[PDB]
């Protein structure tokens, strides 16, 4: 059962590529050496394939969020707005290795190893959330896919298709914002500043002599990190093996409830927000105004609440036990 | 090649002679070693060198500030300017020190068309029948042009640095003229030049000294930033 | 919480961007090395998608506050006048790393890389002022989301949403100052900003320590340019969760004054040993 959420971004989302990128001045990736050099962190780039109205297929990068970031912001999302409260209406108390297992897939970083009885493999894939995740030390496979967040784009068409073409993007996306790091050596300028620190203007002087002397690191420092720009349309694709009724209300709740979480890295500048604007459902649109509603929808929202209003931890600490 | 310049923000223009006197005065005894290297001494005597000063001093319009030229004068402001900021706050204690470090690259390449050049601390006081030769520029400029010259040959044999064989500089003039004495008791004063410019046909990177005496604060000028044209915004 | 705060400028407010530009006497960004080229620094720009009812979805360059400088401002805002005076009525005294963990997050150049235990956490996160900003020694997730500064316009209609869209300007939202003649291009005063800010699940005593930097976050000025009178702006309105709550006076009423009795509280409870525990390195 396939699920197409469109997400369009009102603050840039900056998703980190691993590795110590440089950058010159005006914006120069990995300059000529002997000019300026400062690091640069590259948002997270996927090369895809497409044809740039040439009609010869070539790689090109692709701004991207990673899946397996969204898929742990839906588990999250769906954690804490959806099924922790209702195990505190409860006043059930999940063990702490349940609490790792179910926010992490696993108790530990050793798997289990072996297969896992019938009976307990139905009861585990039914449940409405382990169901769609699995994982745990003994390895379950969830109900669950979630693909990239591609952004809609020419080098997308041939990815996602020609269903959204009329919101695609012909240049790129992605900007180079600039950051410091300042002293509060730069901003004493008087002794009646300094009178909340000890040893006063004397000790300010011996700690900014130590920092010329022997710190190198410092408080100083030039760069900068690359963010995709705000406003690019975005299309998730989520798909779900054979899910009950329970499980595709529970998803929707989380898409409901997801526009309160940010999609990735950036917290103390508010990168991440998104509003999500289109939500398809096996090729019907469900999304209102107010979110995933309608009478299509009734049945799975009535199944997820039968389902949310009986649930225990008995499940999550049965799923989080090892048979070691 | 390198030339770094330290600047101290103590929050009020001091000339560079009573900054470099009161340095001298603040390191008495301790480290004599770093004393005689920033007074530009001989090793075993207090005497100054006759040949070109590798510590500089100049007129910061926040304080005073500390040039190394070379490798050598880098290394020598390096290992210094924590003694001099221990010092100064050993004997100010009730005000912050700032320290300001900032290196330039030292530079000079040919132009076949000259650029305006100036620097405000000239010293072109020789004697007192030369001052009036101002008037007329054929006269001035043979001792002037020299001057220029030799300074330019003498700095850039102390930092190594090459120069084309072809320099050629005509002076345009100066602004107005000043008076400094080495105490404020003192009698004995010398004239000096400010905005005095003078065309050369070549490009001058990071800053430069011209003239002779530099260490006592005069003839420093950074030719980069005056390229900028920034002498605009000079009115009331 | 959201918090959406308005900002219009009586100065031209003058965040350079970094790298150097040249710009020509008719005023054309980069011209040919035929004309006579002069240095330009130029404003923070960033480029946002939008549509001019076209349609077309086209980036555009749009000159913004950023969210950092944002950060910044507000932060020592607080600290020096609301945090420091307290401090100082108390006679609290603070090391150097408190200090500067204080005003920049880490004390040194070199994290310690190391997880801090739970307890260290929840007292730190329910902090007053430390707990919005964080991020000390050990890294530490702070609970407020700083946007940058994005102007009322056409361009970023889709940046602020269904609202707000009556006070549009269209025109173009910079021009260039010439003081050979030092030319700094800066945003057209009197224009609005829009100034989001998101706390999560604050406690009372951070939203009134928000409310109070507010109330005197006008006295300070905006990305630098002390010099030439660059930077006034006064706050038009403030919505807190969907309500405003602003008034001439300043942020006040019968809906925001238990943030301040609350941060009172903090403030009159609260001492400098949570400073020196947050600034101690773990090493």
């Amino acid at each position: 059962m396939q699920i197409e959420v469109l997400i369009r971004n009102i603050t840039p989302i900056f998703s980190a590529a691993p590795g110590s990128y440089y950058v010159s001045l005006d914006g120069t990736i990995n300059p000529p050496q002997g000019a300026s050099r400062f690091p640069l962190t590259r948002a997270r780039t996927m090369t895809v394939v497409a044809e740039t109205g040439d009609g010869v297929a070539k790689a090109v990068p692709l701004p991207i969020v990673p899946g397996n970031t969204m898929r742990n912001l839906l588990r999250r999302t769906m954690l804490k707005d959806v099924i922790e409260p209702a195990l505190r209406d409860k006043s059930a108390q999940l063990s702490i290795g349940a609490y790792a297992t179910a926010y992490a897939g696993n108790s530990s970083g050793n798997p289990d190893g072996v297969p896992s009885s019938f009976d307990e493999i139905v009861t585990m894939r039914a449940h409405p959330f382990l169901g769609l995740f699995g994982g745990g030390p003994r390895m379950l496979q969830g109900r669950l896919m979630v693909d990239s967040l591609y952004p809609i784009h020419q080098f997308s068409q041939r990815i996602i298709g020609s269903d959204y073409i009329n919101d695609s993007i012909k240049g790129g996306i992605t900007e180079i914002v600039w950051t410091r790091r300042n002293d509060p050596i730069l901003q004493l300028g008087s002794p009646d500043d300094a009178a909340v620190i000890e040893g006063g203007a004397q000790a300010a002087n011996d700690w900014i002599t130590s920092l010329l002397a022997t710190t190198k690191r410092g408080l100083k420092a030039f760069n900068a990190h690359e963010v995709v720009i705000a406003g690019v349309k975005w299309l998730w694709r989520i798909n779900v093996d054979r899910p009950s009724e329970s499980q595709i209300g529970l998803i929707l709740l989380a898409l409901n409830k997801l526009a309160n979480q940010r999609i990735a890295g950036g917290h103390a500048k508010d990168y991440g927000r998104f509003v999500i604007e289109d939500v398809i459902l096996d090729g019907e649109s469900v999304w209102t105004p107010s979110g995933v509603s309608g009478q299509a929808t009734e049945q799975f929202f009535d199944a997820i609440a039968e389902a949310l209003d009986g649930m225990t931890s008995s499940e999550f600490e049965q799923f989080a036990a090892s048979a070691k | 090649m390198f030339v770094t310049q330290v600047i101290f923000n103590m929050g009020e223009r001091a000339y560079p002679d009573r900054a470099r006197a009161m340095v001298a005065e603040l390191m008495d005894g301790v480290q004599p070693g770093l004393v005689a290297t920033l007074m530009n001494y001989i090793p075993g005597t207090s005497t100054s060198r006759t040949e070109f000063p590798t510590v500089q001093f100049g007129g910061a319009s926040d304080g005073f500030c500390l040039l190394g030229f070379g490798d050598g004068g880098g290394a020598i402001v390096r290992d210094a300017v924590p003694l001099i900021h221990a010092a100064l706050a050993r004997r100010m204690p009730d005000r912050i020190i700032q320290v300001e470090h900032k290196e330039h690259s030292l530079s000079a390449e040919a132009r076949p068309y000259v650029l305006s050049y100036t620097v405000p601390r000239m010293v072109v006081q020789k004697k007192q029948r030369h001052a009036e030769r101002l008037l007329h520029e054929a006269e001035g400029k043979a001792h002037l042009e020299g001057l220029f010259l030799r300074s330019l040959q003498r700095q850039a044999a102390a930092v190594g640095l090459p120069l084309p064989e072809n320099l050629e500089v005509e002076f345009k003039g100066a602004v107005g003229n000043f008076a400094a004495k080495h105490n404020p008791n003192s009698k004995v004063a010398y004239r000096g030049l400010r905005g005095a410019v003078f065309d050369v046909n070549a490009r001058l990177g990071g800053i430069w000294t011209a003239g002779f005496m530099l260490s006592k604060g005069y003839g420093q000028f950074n030719a980069t930033h005056q390229l900028s044209g920034a002498v605009n915004a000079l009115s009331e």
